[PDB]
């Protein structure tokens, strides 16, 4: 389940996303809000939509390319959210009242066998009530989640600056070094270290939003102090909205 | 528009048991599933069909029902369980489901930890780009409650400051960040800048001076 599509869509426009794979649904979450169902579509092509959104929602599927599509028209800032591609299991369950029995459980397989019967066998032509339905739906698997920002502002790639350790900022055997990712738009920025080989002691912080309308964050790693003079540390900044990837080597200060 | 209401916040002690309730809008016609959302990760399905566990879900996660009220119980609370939990249910043959209001679970009794504070002055590269950002990084503290103040020559500074809310690191301890955005001229117009981090009756202050190399 791979969410693909723009991270930025302008107001009034129709957001359009795709989920490559190889019963699919869509869920989203706006900041500080609960999960919000959107819709799904099974192998038979039938579709279901959140009643409050089915006006603007449109979901398709290409069993050929194994690609499900979501189309949300006339988007507003209210549609700013993380959009999750999911897999759904749906199974309606039928039960009879206490005592009452299914026709097929009494031994009858003619017409009406799937209904409930108060009088079993005993002249089965008896009182017949439809079985009670209990619906079971849950998401099996979740996608990673694509962040969609809705705004008129223009994309801007980040400027990366080094957060270098110095002789007085060490902590004995350990030392902190990082990268400052400044003035980008929209979110998100992903940061790795040494192309994913360096994962321990790494922490990437949530971004701040400046009065300029632009974002900034920092990523830091605690490394051994002894290795600093010769070890190579590179932060890998990726900003898919601008298709910008920046690798910056962080050297320790000469003081 | 079925209303599944959860307590916005619930707290339990490490190793003990806790319950997150999911009550209906008022004939519970659908089964309840539960989901775990840890920031930076995609949601994780815990329980489905009121009481059945999903794949890879430990045994301490258990679900139960009592007529329009579903309960998620975590029998042996762990620190990695601090997260947001959402119930959900489909109320009809519609291929649609509704999610609960959500619960943020707090795990108390974790080991307290004083914050480490790292203060980076503006890089020579950023200063040569005609900008100056002081970066105060706060790491490895519990509980996740800090206030951050900036000082210029011991005089408080409130403008050009941005701070992030504490969030969990990979080791279940918290971290926060704060920035002071200045002009290169302002950076040199003082003899020192401080980042002051208060945490549980303790204040850690780190200082940088434009006249001394970090």
């Amino acid at each position: 389940l791979r969410e693909s599509g723009p991270s930025l869509v302008k107001p009034s426009q129709t957001l359009s996303l795709t989920c490559t794979t190889s019963t699919v649904g869509w869920v989203r979450q706006a900041p500080g809000k609960a999960l919000e169902w959107l819709g799904s579509i099974d192998t038979s092509g039938t579709t279901g939509y959140n009643p409050g959104l089915k006006s603007r929602l449109s979901i398709t599927r290409d069993d050929s390319k194994s690609q499900v599509s979501l189309s949300l028209s006339s988007v507003t800032t209210a549609d700013l959210a993380t959009y999750y591609c999911t897999t759904v299991r749906q199974q309606v369950h039928k039960t009879c009242p206490q005592g009452w029995r299914f026709g097929w459980d009494c031994g009858f397989h003619g017409y009406g066998s799937d209904d409930c019967y108060e009088d079993c066998i005993d002249i089965l032509s008896s009182q017949t009530l439809s079985a009670e339905d209990t619906y079971e739906l849950h998401v099996d698997a979740w996608g990673q989640g694509l962040l969609v920002t809705v705004s008129s502002a223009s994309t801007k790639g980040p400027s990366v600056f080094p957060l270098a350790p110095s002789s007085k900022s060490t902590s004995g055997g350990t030392a902190a070094l990082g990268c400052l990712v400044k003035d980008y738009f929209p979110e998100p920025v992903t940061v790795s270290w040494n192309s994913g080989a360096l994962t321990s002691g790494v922490h990437t912080f949530p971004a701040v939003l400046q009065s300029s309308g632009l974002y900034s964050l920092s990523s830091v790693v605690t490394v051994p102090s002894s290795s600093l003079g010769t070890q190579t540390y590179i932060c890998n900044v990726n900003h898919k909205p601008s298709n910008t990837k920046v690798d910056k080597k962080v050297e320790p200060k000469s003081c | 528009q079925a209303v599944l209401n959860q307590p916005s916040s619930v707290s339990g002690s490490l190793g003990q048991r806790v319950s997150i309730t999911c009550s209906g809008s008022s004939v519970g016609n659908g089964y309840v599933s539960w989901y775990q959302l840890i920031p930076g990760s995609a949601p994780r399905t815990l329980i489905y069909g009121d009481t059945s566990r999903a794949s890879g879900v430990p045994d301490r996660f258990s679900g139960s029902r009592s007529g329009n009220t579903a309960t998620l119980t975590i029998s042996s609370l762990q620190a990695e369980d601090e997260a947001d939990y959402f119930c959900a249910s489909a109320e009809d043959s519609s291929s649609n489901a509704v999610f609960g209001s959500g619960t943020t679970l707090t795990v108390l009794g974790q080991p307290k930890a004083a914050p480490s504070v790292t203060l980076f002055p503006p890089s020579s590269e950023e200063l040569q780009a005609n900008k100056a950002t002081l970066v105060c990084l706060i790491s490895d503290f519990y509980p996740g409650a800090v206030t951050v103040a900036w000082k210029a020559d011991s005089s408080p500074v409130k403008a050009g400051v941005e701070t992030t809310t504490p969030s969990k690191q990979s080791n279940n301890k918290y971290a926060a960040s704060s920035y002071l955005s200045l002009t290169p001229e302002q950076w040199k117009s003082h003899r020192s800048y401080s980042c002051q981090v208060t945490h549980e009756g303790s204040t850690v202050e780190k200082t940088v001076a434009p006249t001394e190399c970090s």
